[PDB]
């Protein structure tokens, strides 16, 4: 393969790292959750170029569809739990337990 | 929420479960397992409270990892041979991503964290349809998939599924939790015998499926979600009360009730494939499960438990809202080993 | 066509049918006031339905035939003899008050009910809100312990706050001594036995936290013994108030058929009243509870849903 | 000595005892997603390592 | 006078019928087990001039 | 068969539309037709089993079980309606419907010709037992009682269901008669060693062996009258029927994979014995007194002889009839000073002579005197065992002394000495349970002239 | 002998008995007709009568 | 894991294929069919206990409408289980025919030839 996939693919592992391990705002992680979309944009649009097969040029952009309606919902989360706590702390999510 | 509203969220969700069993594109699978995602959240903050934001929350964060890393498999499966059709995968790496992220969207161990909170956190019905409905896509995944799992960690999960239900089943007094145990156990049991024969997948399906919906109408009925809430139901409702402790046993996996079928047909078949070991300690540790089971009936029907006073006025009172479906649940739940051959029309 | 959310979504909706003189009234006032005959002539001026306070046998009222049932199979309390022995190591004084105020929030469900249904108006006698006075008298006196009292505001704490607070609040006004002289004037040996500082208590309740807590989301109407006759005088007082206060006018179509879905189904109403706190007051086991029960089933029309007990006269039964 | 002490004490109770032990273990989870995502990334790892490099 | 008897005594039928429907059962089954009726080394016969079969 | 299991279905429907006050005598009536209706099935054949069809067959062993079984339900009922009566009519009909599923799935068990409609059925017997023990007995620790017994049951059946499955799968059929004619010997090896400790072990808890017999005393103690009777005279033969059954597979590796068991069961059986000498509840001595008798009766399974069979069908019958009767006894007295302390009431052989004489006669059955069956089935046991290795007349002889021990022991405490002072609501005997114990002795008494019904296929 | 409306009075629904008897007996008639079908195209396919 | 799913010529949505009408149909009163009328009548019985109704009396129709839906479709159960067996047969028996060298015919000795070891009981 070429350096820049494995570049690429690196990127979506240190994204899923910093998503899978949390600091006190949730918004962050949110970030996280886009990052890794967007390296899955790259690689994606990478590989359809390399090979040309020309139908799915479209994928990625049904994929940043549904990224939009994915940060949508983060959002909307993130605003009613601050709206709760006043605050976007993960560790104040814990009136549930195991 | 507006009824109409609630409508079309509810169809939402199906239609994108229909989408991940008709597809024939992995993105296709994809965008249904999205637009279930998308239309999901909204249901479990239905009645709004801290507890439903952050069991939506925990549930909207899990399942978001799940598809990042499904979408990712689904990448690696492409790069390494230009195919888009759900066959069999082509890279042990991205088949491996592929398990891990449809086990994470099952709930199975070690993956397991989220059911009990999410579901103890949302209303009965919002647990009913999250420990019903949520189910089909991933497993029609895994079925269509079968023949590229690695047995091993599959297995793996499959057991560690059935021992932590146990376990964790064991120190609930609450019964969302309870049932989300219960869930987790049944997952595992299911996914135990994918890797041989998907029909076993379909049946234990099917007849799981009943037997939560029979306990969660029981449920809402008596409206309890505690053990001594549920423990006051004899002095109102004792046929419920009566019903409740035959659909446990049958839960419990005890002849000759319904719940005993697919761990045996589980077991024979495994048998078949040269699996002995496993299938024993799947059982004897299913035993944990029949346990807590017993401890629920006995503080709810074959005991009585001290009552209230004002239970007298609710003497008077009928229930306003009849589910339909509960009488049909029970009996499938209950009395359908007999028919046990018609397995074959699943194939 | 039952109502709900099909109901809701084709057709039915509950603002078309507000009129201006919904107008959710409660008339409170002290022991022996003149209350139940201004509310009742305030219902016959105003045309609304009027509502007698709700007593130990209310909910018998509603069910079945309206006659009253026995005692240990319906209450299981007496107002007597918390007069006579307020002090009783039987737990006679709370069960009655946990009753009363259980009668009252299935009374005022039914009011909710049909003013959400009818448009028509309620009058109430008291209410949830005002049934508190009752415990911290009886509290404030020894009648009753501080686990009684938590209990109680528990159970209030999860009941009454899905509800809406009515519109006017009317408060008739008698001064202690006149009570007491009412008292004595009515005949009743039990009244005779209430002490000065038990009407003082509830008196003082009323005033310090039910008026005050009111006067916040709704407005308050308060007439003395004397100007509590003319009826005529109260109701113009009453067409001459502007309900800008509460939550009323936040209302629209979805909180109401909410409201309407919660008001029905009288047992999702009296859910909460029956938690497992194990009070030995209101704490009965299992061999009283079963026999009770066992009674209770074989009362007259009690055995089988209302059109299906074929010994007081349903008809038809193999064919529904 | 033997019907009410060990026998009692070798199969019943032992079982009785491990199960409460591992039960105790399992559920009593401070219900914070911070500590079950590290989990799930240390699974991850796993699973990438202890299988994917088996085949 | 038999009307309220009956109402009341009914149920005694429902044994004696279950025995009656059992043993109808019984020889319905052993008729599906004809496959070596008179066709055994051991019990193999030469009919009599009228009857059909063996057993039944 | 469907002659005898159609009738037993109709038991249901027939109580549930019985009037209020004829449940007890309707279903007495009709189980007692079922049972001299069962009673035909004791004409054996000889050579080989009577094969109805391809689902039941009916052997020289099942018959006396079945005959049992139909027989104890009329018992049952007649025992129950006593501390029954102030319960209201539904929950009287549900007792009665838990014994008639009890019945059912028994006699279904005892006739299945395969051997996984045999585990689904002796699995199915737990539900009605566990519902009967758990909500008609009457002290607290009928809950733990019922847990023991459940998890002790199944922890054993699962390996058994999963040896079953292999075993069908290896061979092509679990179909008995198809086991028999094509059976080929167990290698010595770690594989066949589990499985036949899978096949065994079930059966082996069921009995039950001593060392898993601690479920036995608290369910049999902590159960109601019916419970008991249907604990002792039934349910622990049904480990001996599956041992029966299932050795015939095993060979050659039970000459040496029964040692630890039979070592187990004489040991124990002295010990439970010994047991019983130092007792203050009734119904527990009786208990421990059935686990010596299955103790013997395992050891007469293990040692695979034809006089061991028969010895061991006849125990089985004397057994459960006899502690059925030991049971009633107790409960009788149990229900006139609402206690189970042996030494709470004494003297009841000057309040309760008739009484006395029943008690006299089960303790005369119990130690096994001559020529009942009791003796029949033991003493061929013991011959059994002494061709087996002479050493073992000496562990018999102890366990027979310590029999007649505590059995004459429980007689002279409970019946003879002086009355207790303070106790005066002690009233005559009724004639239901006169009724009762006769029902129970007579059968005993008469299956000595034809022993041969209960001696089995060996014979 | 009630208070109140109590929805089912004296009187049955009979749209709602008659749409289910309907419903049976439509059902049970198109299984008889169904399984006269399959016995004739069985007979007849594999030359019976 | 999947047997009989991707079998030649199969029509995805059918429940019932042509061929299976080659096949004898269930009789009415199949053991089975009478096992799923029992199981509506005790739907019909639960529904009339759930709802505080006489149980045996109080619906018939509804009762009636129960049976008769479980039979209903239990008779194409039946059918399609049946069908689904006559499937695997057929293609076993294939199978078997034409993979002779996978299937051989070995002579079988009598026992009077074939030498079985004893193992005394003692
Ligand atoms: C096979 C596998 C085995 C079985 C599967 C597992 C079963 C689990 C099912 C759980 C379902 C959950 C549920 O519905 O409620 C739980 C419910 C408990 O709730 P409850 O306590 O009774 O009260 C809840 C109230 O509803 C409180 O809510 P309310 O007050 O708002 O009441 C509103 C009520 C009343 O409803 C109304 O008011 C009606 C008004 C109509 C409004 C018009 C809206 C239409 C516009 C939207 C169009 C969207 C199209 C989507 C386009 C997608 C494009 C790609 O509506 C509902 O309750 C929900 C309606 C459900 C809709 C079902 C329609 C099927 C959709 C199929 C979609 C597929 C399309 C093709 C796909 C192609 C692929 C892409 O459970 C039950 O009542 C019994 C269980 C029944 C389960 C099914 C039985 C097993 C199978 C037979
Ligand atoms: C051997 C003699 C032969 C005599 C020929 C006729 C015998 C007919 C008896 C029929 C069976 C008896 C039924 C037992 C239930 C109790 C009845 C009762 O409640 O009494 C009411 C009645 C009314 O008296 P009551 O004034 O109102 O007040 C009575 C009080 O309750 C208190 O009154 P109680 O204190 O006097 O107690 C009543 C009596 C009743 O209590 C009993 O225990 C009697 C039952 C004997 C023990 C049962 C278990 C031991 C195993 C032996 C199994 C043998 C079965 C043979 C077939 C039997 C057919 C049913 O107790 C005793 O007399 C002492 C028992 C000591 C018996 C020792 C015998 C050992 C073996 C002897 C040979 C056995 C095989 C014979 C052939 C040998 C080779 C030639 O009293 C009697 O009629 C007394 C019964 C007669 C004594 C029979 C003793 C020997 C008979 C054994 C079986 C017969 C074998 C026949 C074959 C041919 C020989
Ligand atoms: C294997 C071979 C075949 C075996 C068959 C399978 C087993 C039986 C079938 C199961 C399903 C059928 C029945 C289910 C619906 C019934 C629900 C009910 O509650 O019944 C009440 C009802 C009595 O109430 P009612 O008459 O309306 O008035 C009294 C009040 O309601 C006063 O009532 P209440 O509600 O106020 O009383 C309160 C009571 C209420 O509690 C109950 O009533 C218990 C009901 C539990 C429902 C059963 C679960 C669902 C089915 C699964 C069965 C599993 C079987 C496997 C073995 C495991 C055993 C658990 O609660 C308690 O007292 C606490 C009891 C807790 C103790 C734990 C035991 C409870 C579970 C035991 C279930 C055993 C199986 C069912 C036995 C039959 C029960 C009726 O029972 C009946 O009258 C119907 C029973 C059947 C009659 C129909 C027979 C047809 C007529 C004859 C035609 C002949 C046909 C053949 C023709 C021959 C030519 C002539
Ligand atoms: C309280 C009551 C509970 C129920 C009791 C159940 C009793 C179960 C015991 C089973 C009986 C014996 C089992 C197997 C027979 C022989 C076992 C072994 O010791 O024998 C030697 C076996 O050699 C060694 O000893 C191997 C076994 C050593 C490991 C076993 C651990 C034993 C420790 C005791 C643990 C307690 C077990 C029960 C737990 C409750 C024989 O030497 P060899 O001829 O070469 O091997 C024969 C087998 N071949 C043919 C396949 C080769
Ligand atoms: C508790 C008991 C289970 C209850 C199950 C629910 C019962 C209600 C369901 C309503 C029946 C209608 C369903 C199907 C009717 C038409 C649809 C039909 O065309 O589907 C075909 C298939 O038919 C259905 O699958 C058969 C459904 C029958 C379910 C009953 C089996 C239950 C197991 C034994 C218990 C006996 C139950 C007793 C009945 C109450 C399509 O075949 P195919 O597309 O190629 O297979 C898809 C799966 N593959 C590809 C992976 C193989
Ligand atoms: C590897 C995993 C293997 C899984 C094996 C599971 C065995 C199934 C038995 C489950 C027993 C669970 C007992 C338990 O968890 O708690 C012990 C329990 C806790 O009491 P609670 O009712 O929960 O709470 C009351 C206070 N609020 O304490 C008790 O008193 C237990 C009483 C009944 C115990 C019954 C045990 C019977 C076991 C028989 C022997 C065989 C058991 C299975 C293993 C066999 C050996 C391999
Ligand atoms: C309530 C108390 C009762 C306890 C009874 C429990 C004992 C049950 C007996 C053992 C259970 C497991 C048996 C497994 C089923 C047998 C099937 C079989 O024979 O398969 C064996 C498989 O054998 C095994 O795998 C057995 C391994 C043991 C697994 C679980 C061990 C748990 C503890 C075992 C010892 C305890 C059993 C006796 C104790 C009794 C109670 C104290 C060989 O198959 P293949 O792989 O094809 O080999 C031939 C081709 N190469
Ligand atoms: N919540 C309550 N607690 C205790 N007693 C109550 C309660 N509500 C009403 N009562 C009793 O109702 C009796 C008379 O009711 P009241 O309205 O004061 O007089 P009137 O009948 O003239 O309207 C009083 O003796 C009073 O104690």
């Amino acid at each position: 393969m070429p350096l820049v996939y494995m570049n690429i693919i690196m990127a979506f592992a240190i994204a899923l790292a910093g998503l899978l391990m949390y600091r006190s705002h949730l918004m962050s992680s949110l970030l996280c959750l886009e990052g890794m979309m967007l390296s899955l944009f790259i690689m994606s649009t990478l590989i359809i170029l390399n090979t040309h097969f020309t139908l799915a040029n479209m994928m990625p952009i049904i994929l940043l569809v549904f990224a939009a309606c994915e940060a949508a919902l983060g959002l909307s989360l993130l605003v009613m739990v601050s709206n709760t706590y006043g605050t976007d702390y993960v560790q104040n999510l814990n009136l549930l337990q195991c | 929420m507006n009824p109409i509203i609630y409508t079309t969220l509810i169809m939402t969700v199906m239609s994108g479960t229909m989408l991940v069993m008709i597809s024939s594109h992995w993105l296709l699978i994809w965008i249904g397992f999205e637009m279930n995602l998308l239309a999901m959240i909204p249901v479990l903050m239905k009645n709004f409270n801290p507890r439903a934001t952050e069991a939506a929350t925990k549930y909207f964060l899990t399942q978001a990892t799940a598809s990042m890393m499904l979408m990712m498999a689904i990448i690696i499966n492409l790069l390494y041979s230009g195919q888009w059709t759900i066959t069999k995968m082509f890279n042990p790496v991205a088949m491996t991503m592929m398990t891990m992220a449809l086990a994470m969207k099952l709930g199975l161990s070690p993956f397991h964290f989220w059911v009990p909170e999410v579901t103890q956190g949302i209303s009965l019905q919002a647990g009913l349809l999250l420990l019903t409905w949520q189910k089909l896509a991933p497993l029609s995944v895994l079925c269509q998939i079968s023949q590229s799992i690695n047995p091993n960690l599959m297995l793996t999960m499959a057991m560690l599924s059935i021992l932590i239900g146990g376990w964790g089943g064991l120190n609930q007094t609450q019964l969302r939790k309870i049932m989300a145990y219960s869930s987790i156990a049944h997952m595992g049991w299911m996914t135990a015998v994918l890797p041989y024969n998907t029909t076993m997948t379909i049946l234990n399906l099917l007849i799981y499926i009943t037997m939560t919906l029979a306990m969660f109408m029981l449920l809402i009925h008596s409206s309890a979600t505690t053990t001594l809430s549920l423990s006051h139901t004899w002095n109102k409702m004792p046929v419920i009360t009566s019903l409740m402790m035959v659909t446990l046993l049958s839960m419990g996996g005890l002849p000759p009730l319904s719940g005993f079928m697919p761990k045996w047909m589980i077991i024979q078949e495994m048998t078949k494939n040269e699996s002995i070991i496993m299938p024993t300690l799947m059982a004897m540790t299913a035993l944990l499960n029949l346990y807590f089971y017993m401890r629920l009936a006995y503080s709810s029907s074959l005991t009585m438990f001290p009552s209230t006073n004002n239970m007298k006025m609710k003497w008077q009172f009928e229930h306003t809202k009849q589910m339909k479906l509960l009488p049909t649940m029970i009996v499938l739940s209950t009395l359908v080993l007999p028919m046990t051959p018609a397995l074959s029309s699943l194939n | 066509l039952q109502y709900g959310p099909l109901a809701f979504v084709l057709g039915e909706r509950t603002t078309r049918k507000l009129t201006e003189t919904s107008k959710v009234i409660t008339v409170d006032g002290n022991i022996c006031s003149g209350k139940g005959r201004l509310a009742r002539e305030i219902a016959e001026k105003l045309g609304l339905r009027h509502f007698p306070e709700a007593g130990i046998h209310y909910a018998d009222s509603t069910t079945g035939d309206g006659k009253p049932l026995d005692v240990q199979l319906s209450g299981n309390c007496s107002l007597e003899k918390f007069y006579d022995d307020p002090k009783s190591n039987d737990g006679n004084s709370y069960r009655l008050q946990s009753w009363l105020y259980a009668s009252r929030l299935l009374q005022y469900a039914d009011a909710l009910e049909h003013l959400l249904s009818t448009g028509q108006g309620v009058v109430l006698e008291r209410s949830i809100y005002s049934d508190f006075v009752f415990l911290e008298a009886m509290y404030r006196q020894g009648f009753i312990r501080k686990q009684c009292v938590e209990h109680y505001n528990e159970v209030k704490k999860v009941t009454a706050c899905e509800y809406l607070p009515p519109h006017v609040v009317v408060y008739v006004d008698v001064p202690v001594p006149e009570i007491q002289s009412r008292i004595q004037k009515k005949g009743n040996p039990h009244e005779m036995k209430i002490t000065a500082a038990y009407l003082q208590d509830i008196e003082n309740a009323y005033k310090k936290t039910f008026l005050p807590e009111m006067s916040e989301k709704c407005e308050v109407l308060q007439y003395s013994a004397r100007e509590a006759e003319d009826a005529e005088k109260v109701v113009e007082d009453i067409e001459y108030l502007k309900c800008d206060k509460g939550p009323w006018p936040d209302q629209d179509d979805r909180t109401f058929h909410r409201l309407r879905m919660l008001v029905q189904n009288k047992l999702e109403v009296l859910n909460y009243t029956t938690i497992p706190v194990y009070l030995p007051e209101i704490t009965i086991g299992a061999h009283q509870s079963d026999r009770v029960f066992q009674k209770f089933t074989e009362l007259p029309g009690r055995k089988y849903s209302p059109g299906y007990n074929e010994d007081v006269g349903d008809k038809w039964i193999w064919l529904k | 000595l033997l019907d009410l002490i060990w026998l009692e004490t070798i199969l019943p109770k032992t079982t009785s005892f491990i199960q409460m032990k591992m039960s105790i273990m399992v559920s009593n989870q401070k219900g914070l997603i911070k500590l079950y995502f590290l989990s799930f990334l240390i699974t991850i790892m796993i699973s990438m390592t202890l299988f994917n490099y088996h085949e | 006078n038999v009307l309220q008897i009956v109402r009341d005594h009914w149920v005694h039928i429902l044994v004696p019928v279950g025995f009656v429907f059992g043993c109808y059962l019984d020889r319905r089954s052993d008729e599906k087990l004809t496959a070596f009726r008179n066709k055994s080394l051991l019990f193999k016969r030469e009919l009599r001039p009228n009857e059909e079969v063996t057993w039944k | 068969m469907l002659k005898i299991i159609i009738p037993t279905t109709m038991l249901l429907p027939m109580t549930w539309m019985s009037k209020h006050n004829m449940i007890w005598i309707n279903a007495t009536v009709h189980s007692l037709l079922i049972s001299l209706i069962s009673l035909s099935l004791l004409n054996q054949l000889g050579e080989n089993s009577l094969n109805f069809s391809l689902t039941f067959f009916s052997d020289s062993l099942s018959a006396p079980l079945l005959v049992l079984t139909t027989w104890l339900l009329p018992l049952m009922l007649m025992a129950s309606q006593s501390h029954l009566s102030k319960e209201t009519t539904t929950r009287k009909k549900l007792y009665i419907t838990m014994l008639i599923l009890l019945q059912l799935f028994l006699i279904m068990t005892f006739t299945a010709t395969e051997l996984i409609l045999f585990y689904i059925l002796f699995e199915a017997t737990l539900v009605p037992t566990l519902i009967i023990i758990t909500r008609w007995g009457n002290q607290t620790e009928r809950l733990n009682a019922g847990l023991y017994f459940l998890f002790y049951t199944l922890a054993g059946s699962l390996p058994l269901l999963v040896a079953l499955v292999y075993i069908q799968n290896t061979t092509g059929s679990l179909n008995f008669l198809i086991i028999h004619y094509w059976s080929h010997p167990l290698s010595n090896s770690w594989s066949n060693i589990f499985m036949w400790l899978a096949c065994i072990m079930a059966f082996m808890v069921k009995m039950p062996l001593y060392g898993l017999h601690l479920w036995l005393p608290k369910a049999h103690v902590e159960a109601p009258i019916a419970g008991s009777m249907v604990l002792a005279a039934v349910l622990l033969k049904l480990g001996g029927y599956g041992m029966m059954r299932i050795t015939t597979i095993l060979n050659p590796l039970t000459n040496y994979m029964a040692y630890p068991f039979l070592m187990l069961s004489m040991w124990g059986m002295i010990m439970t014995s010994s047991i019983c000498l130092r007792q203050t509840d009734l119904k527990s001595l009786i208990a421990y007194s059935s686990v010596s008798h299955m103790a013997l009766v395992i050891v007469a399974i293990m040692i695979q002889t034809p006089w061991s069979f028969m010895g061991a069908t006849a125990l089985m019958i004397a057994h459960g009839l006899t502690s059925s009767m030991l049971f009633c006894l107790a409960n009788t007295n149990y229900e006139r000073v609402h206690s189970r302390t042996m030494i709470l009431a004494r003297g009841l052989q000057t309040l309760l002579p008739l009484m006395a004489t029943w008690w006299l006669v089960a303790s005369l059955t119990n130690l096994a005197l001559p020529p009942s069956i009791n003796l029949i089935g033991e003493l061929f046991i013991i011959t059994a065992s002494f061709s087996w290795s002479n050493i073992t007349i000496i562990l018999m002889g102890m366990n027979m002394m310590i029999t007649a021990l505590y059995s004459l022991y429980m007689l002279i405490t409970t019946q003879r000495g002086k009355y207790t002072h303070h106790i005066n609501n002690i009233k005559p005997s009724f004639t239901r349970e006169n009724a009762l114990m006769a029902l129970h002795i007579l059968p005993l008494l008469l299956l000595t002239l034809n022993p041969k019904m209960i001696l089995g296929p060996l014979y | 002998k009630f208070y109140i409306r109590e929805p089912p009075h004296g009187s049955p629904d009979w749209l709602k008995v008659g749409l289910t008897l309907g419903t049976s007996v439509f059902l049970w008639i198109y299984l008889i007709k169904q399984h006269k079908e399959d016995v004739l195209e069985y007979k007849r396919r594999n030359g019976l009568e | 894991m999947t047997m009989m799913s991707g079998r030649p010529g199969r029509v995805p949505l059918q429940f019932l294929p042509n061929e299976a009408r080659s096949l004898p149909p269930p009789k009415l009163t199949d053991p089975r069919l009478v096992y799923m009328g029992f199981l509506g009548y005790c739907s019909g019985l639960i529904d009339n206990a759930i709802r505080r109704r006489p149980v045996v009396s109080a619906g018939l129709h509804r009762q009636l409408l129960y049976v008769t839906s479980f039979v209903f479709f239990g008779y194409y159960l039946l059918k399609r289980q049946d069908y689904m067996y006559a499937l695997r047969d057929h293609d076993m028996f294939a199978y078997v025919k034409s993979h002779p060298e996978d299937f051989p015919e070995k002579d079988k000795k009598t026992y009077g030839e074939i030498l079985e070891e004893f193992h005394p009981v003692r």
